[PDB]
RNA sequence: ACCUCGAUGUCGGCUCGUCGCAUCCUGGGGCUGGAGCAGGUCCCAAGGGUUGGGCUGUUCGCCCAUUAAAGCGGCACGCG
RNA sequence: GCCCCUAAGCGUGUGCUAAGUGGAAAAGGAUGUGCAGUCGCGAAGACAACCAGGAGGUUGGCUUAGAAGCAGCCACCCUUGAAAGAGUGCGUAAUAGCUCACUGGUCAAGUGAUUGUGCGCCGAUAAUGUAGCGGGGCUCAAGCACACCGCCGAAGCCGC
C-alpha cells in the first residue's frame, strides 16, 4: 500500500468510528476463513466486522479519548463497529469464542473508558 | 654505498646532497677515503645532510 | 498540457578542439552549443549525470533553463549526439526559445490494449512531428485499441490531439497496423 | 538463409572493418533493439538462427525487423590444395557488422519476454551485445 | 553485527573470567574456553550483560562481532543448561544398544559396529529404536551427530539408516 | 555433481554459495545441487 | 618452404623402455526415469597392470577363447 | 631499472588487489571487493524471522475414461473483502492433503533493483624435470593506479 492508502484508511476508520456507537476489538488468529465470513453474515444486520493495523489504528486513535487501548494492540486485534445498539456484536462474539475457543477478546470501549475483559463479559450479559 | 650506510645514509640521498652543497670530488677519491678516512667521510656526510633540504618531498 | 522548466548550471567553454572536448568527456562533463535566431552562438560544459537524470525523468524532449555566469536562459533540448557503445552523451544542441512561439516537435507514441485471438500487433511509426507551444510540449502519446478484427489500420490523423497542437505529419502517415495473426505455414515459408 | 538475389561481381577482397558505425546507430522501426559492442563478420546462418530463436520464443505475437543484411561474399579453398594458383570459390555470405550497429528489432508489449527473447536472441551471436529501447 | 549491537545476557548462576583476550565460562554443567579474534574486543557490562566490540566498520570486524556475540551466547546457554539430540533408528534388524561408555549398533553389518565415545560428552537410550545424546559443547555435540549418521548411506526407496527427529527424507519409488 | 563453468538458481530456492574460490549451488532438490569447475 | 641434397637411412616385426592423463580395471564420492542385484552419467585419482592366437608385409582391421582390463597418445609416425 | 644474484629508493604521499592475480587466453557464470549516479519502500515500523488466515459460485467451459487451481486451449470474470493469482511448483489415475502469492501480530533500520566503472575468481587438460616473474623470494609488495624528489645505467654528450 502506499502513503495516500494510510492516510485514507486512518480517515476512513475515523468517520467509521465517529459514526459508530461503541468498540470492540478482539483476535482473530486461530479461525479459519469459513467461521470469520458466516460470523460476518450473522453480525452484518446490524454491525461491521473488519480488521486494521494496529499502528495505523493506534495513530487513528489520537483524535478521540480512545488513546487508552493503545497497550491492549499487542497482539492480534481485530475491530468491530456496533452500528445498532452495543450488547449484540458483543454477545456474537462471546458465543463465536466460545464455541471455537480459539478466539479471546481482547477488551472493548464504552462510556469513555477502557475496561477489561471481566467487564465485556459482565456488559455483554447485560 | 656501503660507506654511506655505514654512516646512516643512502647513495642517492648522499650524491644529491653532494650536488646541493656543490662539491665536484669524483668516487674514485670517495672511496679511496672510504678506504682511508671515515673521519673525511664524517664530515662528508655532516656537510650532505646539511645541504639536504627541509622536506624532500615538495613539488619543488 | 503545462510543463515546468528544468533547472541546471552549466559554464562557458575554454578551449575549443577535438582534444579538449575529449578531456571534457574523460573528464565528466558534455560539451553543448547554444545558437538561436538571437546571432550569438554560445559553446558550454554541461553535467553528464544531472543532464541524464534530467533526459531520464522529463524525456527525449523538455524544457530547460540554462545558467551563465548567472544569466537565465530559456532553451529547448532539439538535436543531440549519443555513443553507439558507451550509451553516454556527447554532444547536445539547445536552441533559445521564447515564451509564445511556435516551433517543431517530435513526440514518440505509445500503444496500449487488449488484442483478439486473431490480431497481430504492428508499430510502423513511432515518433511524429508536432507544432505547439514551448510551453506545452507534451512527453508522450497514448492509443488505445480494444476488440479490434481484421483489416484495422490506424491512422496517425486519427489519433486525439489535444487543444493548441497541430499535426505537421499528413494525414497518409500510419502508426499502428493491425493484420491476421500469422501461421506456421506463412512462418517457415518467408525466409526460404 | 539471406543471400542477395545477384552481384554485380561475385569475389570481393577483405573488407576494411575499422572504425565506428554511422549508419543505423539509433532503432526505430518499433520499440526494442540490440547493439553490439566489437567488431565482428556476422552470418546468413547466425542471422538465420538468431530470427528463428526469436521468433520460436516470441511465438503469437509481435514482429521482426532486421537492420542488416549478409550479401558480403569470402571465398575458400578446399583442403588438401597448394595455395596459390588463383581464388576460391565463395562458400558463406556475411554481413561485415561495425559497433554499436543496430541488429535487431522487436515490437511487443510486455518487458519481461520483450527482454527475455532479445536475451535468447543475444546468446546466439557470436559477439556481446545488449539491449537499447526507443527512449534514448 | 546486527545481532551484535545486541549484547548477551548473562544469567546469575553463571560465573564468566576474563583475562585479556581468552575467554572462560564457568557453571553448574562444567567449565568451557575460547579465544577471539586480535582486532575486536569484548567488554562485561555491569549490568550483567557481555558487550562485543568491533574497532572499524571493515569486513573482518563486521563478520567477527557476530561470530564472537553468538559463539559467547551459545556457550554460556549451554554451560547453564545443557544440549540434548535425539535419534531415531528405523528399520528393519536394527539394534542399538549402550555398554558403559561405549556404544554398539547392529546395523545389519556382518561385523559389529562400536564407536568410541569422546570426553564430555554423555549417551543414554531409552528404546531399542530411539536414543539420545547429552552434552555441554556444540561441537562435540554435532560431531557426535554427524559421525553416527554417516555411518549408513542415504536411502530414498525405503527410508533404511539413521535420522535426527525432524529430519524429512523424499520418498521415491521404482516400477521396474 | 553436475560440472560446468556456469551455474545457475534453477528452480526460485536453489542458494549460490562461495567455497575456496569456487561458487556452487546448493538445494534440496539434489540435481539442483553443483559446482562450476 | 626456415634448418639438413661435399648424405637427417624408410614402413612393419623382435628386444628394450620412458613420460602426460582426455582412465580399461582396481580406489573414494554426487545424481537417476538407481524395489535388490544388475546399471547409466559426472568428479577426484598415473601406484600397479593391461591376452594369446588364425588371416595378410602389414599399421589398421575381421574372427576364435578367457581375464580386471586387453587405454589413449608423446618420445626423428620411440628405438638398423 | 633501484630487495638479493647485479649498480642504483627493504624512497615519500594518496587508493586497489587475496588471487602468487602480478608472473599465458575467450564466450559465459557468480550475495568477491572499491567508487559514482538513481528510484521503490522505511519510525504512518521496511526487509527477514517467529502464531494465525489462506474458503464459499468454484469440480469455470472445450478436450477427454480422466481435467476437480496445478496435459493442453479462452475470459484469464466475479463475491465476502485483509487476500485468494483460472494459481510459481514439488502431490495423488481423478479426489483429498503439504504449500505459496497478497494480507494481519511481536521485534526493531536499513532493505532491493538494474546503471557506469578499477581490480579480481572460475571457465584452464600433454608428454625428459619445476619450466607460462630469469631465479631466490615478494602482500610487514620487492604488484598495480596517480603525483614528487633523487640515483644507477653505453663506445651517446662533456673534460684532458
Ligand atoms: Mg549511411
Ligand atoms: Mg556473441
Ligand atoms: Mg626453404
Ligand atoms: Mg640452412
Ligand atoms: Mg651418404
Ligand atoms: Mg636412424
Ligand atoms: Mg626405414
Ligand atoms: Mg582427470
Ligand atoms: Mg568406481
Ligand atoms: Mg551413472
Ligand atoms: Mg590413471
Ligand atoms: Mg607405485
Ligand atoms: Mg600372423
Ligand atoms: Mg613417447
Ligand atoms: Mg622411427
Ligand atoms: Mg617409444
Ligand atoms: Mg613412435
Ligand atoms: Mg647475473
Ligand atoms: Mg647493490
Ligand atoms: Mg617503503
Ligand atoms: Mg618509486
Ligand atoms: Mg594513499
Ligand atoms: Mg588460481
Ligand atoms: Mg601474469
Ligand atoms: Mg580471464
Ligand atoms: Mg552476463
Ligand atoms: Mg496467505
Ligand atoms: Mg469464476
Ligand atoms: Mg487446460
Ligand atoms: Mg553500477
Ligand atoms: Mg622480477
Ligand atoms: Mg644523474
Ligand atoms: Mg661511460
Ligand atoms: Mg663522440
Ligand atoms: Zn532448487
Amino acid at each position: 500500500m502506499a502513503k495516500a492508502d494510510k492516510a485514507t484508511a486512518v480517515a476512513d476508520i475515523a468517520e467509521q468510528f465517529k459514526a459508530s456507537t461503541a468498540t470492540v476489538v478482539t483476535e482473530y488468529r486461530g479461525l479459519t476463513v469459513a467461521n470469520l465470513a458466516e460470523l460476518r453474515r450473522a453480525l452484518g444486520d446490524s454491525a461491521t466486522y473488519t480488521v486494521a493495523k494496529n499502528t495505523l489504528v493506534k495513530r487513528a486513535a489520537s483524535e478521540a479519548g480512545i488513546e487508552g487501548l493503545d497497550e491492549l494492540f499487542a497482539g492480534p486485534t481485530a475491530i468491530a463497529f456496533v452500528k445498532g445498539e452495543a450488547v449484540d456484536a458483543a454477545k456474537a462474539i462471546k458465543k463465536f469464542a466460545k464455541d471455537n475457543k480459539a478466539l479471546v477478546i481482547k477488551g472493548g470501549y464504552m462510556d469513555g473508558k477502557a475496561l477489561s475483559v471481566a467487564d465485556v463479559e459482565k456488559i455483554a450479559d447485560l | 654505498n656501503a660507506a654511506a650506510r655505514a654512516n646512516d645514509i643512502t647513495y642517492n640521498r648522499l650524491i644529491q646532497g653532494l650536488k646541493a652543497a656543490g662539491v665536484e670530488v669524483d668516487r674514485k677519491n670517495l672511496a679511496e677515503l672510504a678506504v682511508s678516512d671515515p673521519a673525511a667521510f664524517t664530515a662528508l656526510v655532516d656537510v650532505a645532510r646539511a645541504a639536504l633540504p627541509e622536506d624532500v618531498n615538495a613539488p619543488s | 498540457t503545462a510543463n515546468i522548466p528544468n533547472k541546471l548550471t552549466a559554464n562557458v567553454r575554454t578551449r575549443t578542439g577535438k582534444g579538449a572536448s575529449r578531456q571534457a568527456r574523460r573528464d565528466g562533463k558534455v560539451p553543448a552549443v547554444l545558437y538561436g535566431h538571437g546571432t550569438d552562438p554560445q559553446h558550454l560544459e554541461l553535467n553528464a549525470r544531472d543532464f541524464a537524470a534530467v533526459l531520464r525523468s522529463h524525456g527525449t524532449n523538455a524544457i530547460l533553463t540554462l545558467d551563465i555566469e548567472g544569466t537565465e536562459q530559456l532553451a529547448l533540448t532539439k538535436a543531440l549526439d549519443v555513443h553507439p557503445i558507451r550509451r553516454n552523451i556527447q554532444h547536445a544542441d539547445l536552441l533559445v526559445v521564447q515564451r509564445g512561439e511556435k516551433v517543431t516537435v517530435e513526440v514518440t507514441v505509445l500503444v496500449e490494449g487488449d488484442a483478439t485471438p486473431g490480431t497481430l500487433v504492428t508499430q510502423d511509426a513511432n515518433t511524429i512531428e508536432i507544432e505547439a507551444e514551448a510551453l506545452s510540449i507534451p512527453e508522450q502519446l497514448t492509443v488505445s485499441v480494444e476488440g479490434v478484427e481484421a483489416g484495422t489500420q490506424i491512422t496517425a490523423g486519427q489519433i486525439s490531439l489535444p487543444e493548441g497542437v497541430n499535426l505537421i505529419s499528413d494525414p497518409e502517415l500510419l502508426v499502428v497496423n493491425v493484420v491476421e495473426a500469422p501461421s506456421a505455414e506463412a512462418l517457415e515459408e518467408e525466409g526460404a | 538463409m539471406l543471400i542477395p538475389r545477384k552481384v554485380k561481381h561475385r569475389k570481393q577482397h577483405h573488407p576494411e572493418q575499422r572504425g565506428i558505425a554511422s549508419g543505423g546507430t539509433s532503432v526505430s522501426f518499433g520499440d526494442y533493439g540490440i547493439q553490439a559492442l566489437e567488431h565482428a563478420y556476422i552470418t546468413n546462418r547466425q542471422i538465420e538462427s538468431a530470427r528463428i530463436a526469436i521468433n520460436r520464443h516470441i511465438k503469437r505475437g509481435g514482429k521482426v525487423w532486421i537492420n542488416i543484411f549478409p550479401d558480403r561474399p569470402l571465398t575458400k579453398k578446399p583442403a588438401e590444395t597448394r595455395m596459390g594458383s588463383g581464388k576460391g570459390s565463395p562458400e558463406w555470405w556475411v554481413a561485415n557488422v561495425k559497433p554499436g550497429r543496430v541488429l535487431f528489432e522487436l515490437s511487443y508489449p510486455d518487458e519481461k519476454t520483450a527482454r527475455d527473447a532479445l536475451t535468447r536472441a543475444i546468446h546466439k551471436l557470436p559477439i556481446k551485445a545488449r539491449i537499447v529501447t526507443r527512449e534514448e | 553485527s546486527r545481532i551484535g549491537k545486541q549484547p548477551v545476557p548473562v544469567p546469575s548462576g553463571v560465573d564468566v573470567t576474563i583475562n585479556g583476550q581468552n575467554l572462560s565460562v564457568k557453571g553448574p554443567k562444567g567449565t568451557l574456553t575460547l579465544d577471539v579474534a586480535e582486532p575486536i574486543s569484548v567488554s562485561r557490562a555491569e549490568d550483567g550483560a557481555i558487550v562485543v566490540t568491533r574497532p572499524d566498520d571493515e569486513r573482518r570486524s563486521r563478520s567477527l562481532h557476530g561470530l564472537s556475540r553468538t559463539l559467547i551466547a551459545n556457550l554460556v546457554t549451554g554451560v547453564t543448561e545443557g544440549y540434548t539430540q535425539k535419534m531415531e533408528i528405523f528399520g528393519v534388524g536394527y539394534r542399538v544398544q549402550l555398554k558403559g561408555q561405549n556404544l554398539e549398533f547392529a546395523l545389519g553389518y556382518s561385523h559389529p559396529v562400536l564407536i568410541e565415545a569422546p570426553e564430555g560428552i554423555t549417551f543414554a537410550v531409552e528404546s531399542p529404536t530411539k536414543f539420545s545424546v547429552s552434552g555441554i559443547d556444540k561441537q562435540k555435540v554435532g560431531q557426535i551427530s554427524a559421525v553416527i549418521r554417516r555411518l549408513r548411506r542415504p536411502d530414498p526407496y525405503k527410508g533404511k539408516g539413521v535420522r535426527y527427529e525432524g529430519e524429512q527424507i523424499r520418498r521415491k519409488v521404482g516400477k521396474t | 555433481m553436475k560440472v560446468n563453468p556456469s551455474v545457475k538458481p534453477i528452480c526460485d530456492k536453489c542458494r549460490v554459495i562461495r567455497r575456496h574460490g569456487r561458487v556452487m549451488v546448493i538445494c534440496s532438490d539434489p540435481r539442483h545441487k553443483q559446482r562450476q569447475g
